[PDB]
RNA sequence: ACGGAAGGGCACCACCAGGAGUGGAGCCUGCGGCUUAAUUUGACGGGGAAACUCACCAGGUCCAGACACAAUAAGGAUUGACAGAUUGAGAGCUCUUUCUUGAUUUUGUGGGUGGUGGUGCAUGGCCGUUCUUAGUUGGUGGAGUGAUUUGUCUGCU
RNA sequence: AUUAUUGCUCUUCAACGAGGAAUUCCUAGUAAGCGCAAGUCAUCAGCUUGCGUUGAUUACGUCCCUGCCCUUUGUACACACC
C-alpha cells in the first residue's frame, strides 16, 4: 500500500533515475540497466546504480533477471511518488496522511498544500499487485476521467468537489467539511433540502448524466455557519454515473428519486408532496 | 518461560511441562506425543 | 604567499601556505556546519528510540522536520518525542546498532572579513 | 526467458442454482489515526486480560574500577551488630551512641579487567522456509567444427 | 476493583421497520439454528478448538470471470526499423 513518508528520503538523482524508468517502461516491457544507464541522462553506474539500489530497497523497482535479461520493474509506489513528484513540481501537495475512504478502485486520503489550505487525494487501483500494462493504464485512464466529469461537475455549478488536479492515476480534490446521510440526526428546513436534492437530479439529467447509485452515504452535506446554518449538497458519483442515452436510464433514475424519497421518509419523518420526477420528463429536458 | 530455549513466548503452560510450542513439537516424540492423525 | 611574521627566526617571517588568487566572486557562501549527537537507545523493527540529542520536548518539536543522517551511511526522521527527557523516537533506511550515531546537520551563513595593508 | 497466439483441464479461497449472510444499527474486539508524561511493540503474535505478565511513563534508590600505580595509615585507612536522630510518596542516606573496628584501605592516574560487553569473520552444526522437488537426471550410443541435438515422438491414450 | 473485574436487585429503555456500492463461507448428518466442554483461567468472551442436539434449500454443470496449471505455437524486442 501507500507509505508517503519514504519520498523524502529520495534526491533529485534518485527521482531523476526513477523518472527514466518510468520512460524507458512506457516504451519496451522489461526496462534493462542499460537501458536505464543510457536514457537517464546520467554521468556513471555511479548515481545511476545508487539511485537504482535506493529506489529498490524502498521498493519503487524491482530486478528481473529472467535468463541473462535482465531487466527492472516499476511498482505502483514508484507510479505513486512519480505523480506525487510532479505535484511537488507543480506545487500542488506539501503533505499527507489520514485515511478517510477506502473504495475498491479509489483510495482517499487527507492532504495539505503549500499554504495550509486542507484537502483530499483520490489515487486509482485497478487490481490491488500482478502488475501489467493494463492496470496502471486504466488506473491512469480512471482517474483521467473522473477528474475530467470532475471538472465539468464544478464548471456547470453543480456542488460536487472541485478538482484540482489529476496527476495520473492520482487527483486532488477540494476537502469539505461534510457529513453522510448516515451521521446526520436532523435538519431545520428538510423540506427545502429535498426541493435541492430533486432540483438537483433534475438538473443533472438536464445535462445528460444518471447517477445510477444516490444513496445515503453517497451524499455529503457541508455546513458553512453554526448560528445560521447553512447546508451544501456535495455528491460522489462519476464511473457509476449512466448517460441519458443508455437503454437502461429508466429505472436508474427513478431509482435516485425512490431512494431520495425513502431515506427522507424514515430519517427525518418527510414524505414529498409533489409527484417525484418521472424519466420522462427529464428525457424531454436534454 | 520455556526451560528450553530462554524463550518468554510460546509457552505450553498446561500439564506443568512448560515448553514454547517450537521445543515442545520437537521434544514431542520423546516426551510420548506420536502423530497418528 | 601566505605568511605570519615571526620574530624569533632569521628570516622574520613564518611561511605557511601558498597559491594563487582564484576569483573575484561574492557568490561563493559559506555555511558553517553544526552537528547534533545522540546515541540510538533502543531497537524496534522499525522505530528506534534515541537517547542524548535533547533535554527537552519542546526542542525535539522545534526540530522535527529537519533529517537524521548516521555516520553508517543511512537516512531517517523524528517521529515523536518519548519522555520529559528529551528522549525521542525515529524511523531509518536501514537496520542501526548501538554502535552507530545518529546527527543532525544544521547551518549557518559565514561572512568574510575586512583587510588592512600590511607594513615593514 | 516472454506472450495479452491458440488448446485443454478443473478448482465453491472460481462461476451457476441457491442457503446463510456481512456491508446499514447498537455493543465487542483487533488494526490505523489522533491524544497522551507513557498510551511498549511487532506484522495473529498463545497478544487474553487492575499488581505480576511489561518490555512504556513521572519521580526516589543502590552497586560500580578487575587491577596496576602514587600518597595516607596501625599513635588510624576504613568494613561488620544495633538504638534513636531519620524520612520524602515508600526505602535507603548520613552522624551521635553502645559496639565490631583493624587495611576489605580512602583518594588520584593509566593500558584494559568486566567481557553476569554487546556487535562482525571463519568453522562445525541444529529449528524455519524452496525447485515447497511431483518429470527430471546422468550413463553409454547416433548427428553436428560448435552452441546444441536425438532419447524427451506422427499417432492414440 | 477509582477509569466502574464480574455476578445479583430495582430503574433508565438510545439506535435499529431486512439494510447502498460491494463481498465472505458452503454440496449430507453437510449449511444454518442451538448450547456445552476444554484452553487462556485468580474474575470474565462477544476469543479459540472440539462436541452433541435440531437439521434444509441447490448443483453433481461449466470454463463465463477468479486463479492454478499443462500443452501447442511463434519469437527475446536475440534489445528489428521509425
Ligand atoms: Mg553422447
Ligand atoms: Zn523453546
Amino acid at each position: 500500500k501507500l507509505d508517503t513518508s519514504h519520498m523524502r528520503y529520495l534526491t533529485t538523482d534518485d527521482f531523476r533515475v526513477l523518472q527514466a524508468v518510468e520512460q524507458g517502461s512506457r516504451s519496451h516491457e522489461v526496462v534493462p540497466t542499460p537501458l536505464i544507464h543510457q536514457i537517464s541522462g546520467m554521468r556513471s553506474q555511479s548515481g545511476t546504480n545508487r539511485a537504482i539500489s535506493d529506489l529498490a530497497k524502498l521498493s519503487l523497482i524491482s530486478k528481473m533477471r529472467n535468463v541473462k535479461y535482465d531487466g527492472y520493474r516499476l511498482t505502483y509506489n514508484g507510479i505513486d511518488y512519480l505523480a506525487l513528484k510532479t505535484m511537488l513540481n507543480r506545487d500542488t501537495v506539501y503533505s499527507v496522511g489520514n485515511t478517510i475512504g477506502v473504495g475498491k478502485e479509489s483510495d482517499i486520503y487527507k492532504v495539505s498544500d503549500k499554504n495550509g489550505n486542507p484537502r483530499v487525494m483520490k489515487i486509482h487501483r485497478l487490481g490491488r499487485s500482478n502488475q501489467g500494462a493494463n492496470w496502471m493504464h486504466l488506473s491512469r485512464l480512471a482517474a483521467n476521467k473522473e477528474y475530467q466529469f470532475m471538472s465539468m461537475l464544478y464548471s456547470k455549478g453543480f456542488k460536487v468537489p472541485e478538482p484540482f488536479d489529476n496527476s495520473r492515476h492520482i487527483v486532488v480534490m477540494e476537502l469539505i467539511e461534510g457529513y453522510p446521510m448516515r451521521r446526520l440526526r436532523k435538519h431545520k428546513n428538510i423540506p427545502k433540502l429535498y426541493s435541492d436534492l430533486m432540483c438537483f437530479i433534475v438538473d443533472l439529467a438536464n445535462s445528460g448524466l444518471i447517477h445510477c447509485d444516490f444513496n445515503e452515504f453517497n451524499i455529503m452535506i457541508k455546513d458553512k455557519l453554526e448560528d445560521e446554518n447553512d447546508c451544501g449538497f456535495v455528491v460522489i458519483d462519476f464511473p457509476q454515473c449512466i448517460s441519458i442515452q443508455h437503454q437502461d436510464a429508466d429505472y436508474y433514475f427513478q431509482r435516485d428519486v425512490d431512494c431520495i424519497r425513502r431515506f427522507f421518509k424514515k430519517k427525518l419523518k418527510y414524505e414529498p408532496k409533489p409527484d417525484s420526477s418521472m424519466l420522462d420528463t427529464e428525457g424531454f429536458g436534454d | 518461560q520455556c526451560r528450553v530455549c530462554s524463550s518468554h513466548t510460546g509457552l505450553i503452560r498446561k500439564y506443568g511441562l512448560n515448553i514454547c510450542r517450537q521445543c515442545f513439537r520437537e521434544k514431542a516424540n520423546d516426551i510420548g506425543f506420536n502423530k497418528f492423525r | 604567499i601566505f605568511f605570519k611574521p615571526s620574530p624569533t627566526d632569521a628570516k622574520n617571517i613564518e611561511l605557511i601556505g601558498h597559491g594563487t588568487f582564484l576569483n573575484a566572486d561574492h557568490s561563493r557562501i559559506l555555511a558553517k556546519r553544526a552537528i547534533l549527537t545522540g546515541h540510538p537507545f533502543r531497537f524496534h523493527k522499525t522505530v528506534v528510540t534515541v537517547r542524548y540529542m535533547f533535554f527537552r520536548p519542546e526542542d525535539v518539536e522545534w526540530f522535527k522536520s529537519i533529517p537524521l543522517f548516521t555516520k553508517s551511511g543511512r537516512s531517517g526522521f523524528i517521529k515523536e518525542s518519548l519522555g520529559t527527557h528529551g528522549y525521542f523516537k525515529a524511523t531509518f533506511d536501514g537496520k542501526l546498532s548501538a554502535q552507530d550515531v545518529v546527527a543532525m546537520s544544521l547551518y549557518k551563513r559565514m561572512w568574510p572579513m575586512p583587510s588592512l595593508p600590511w607594513n615593514g
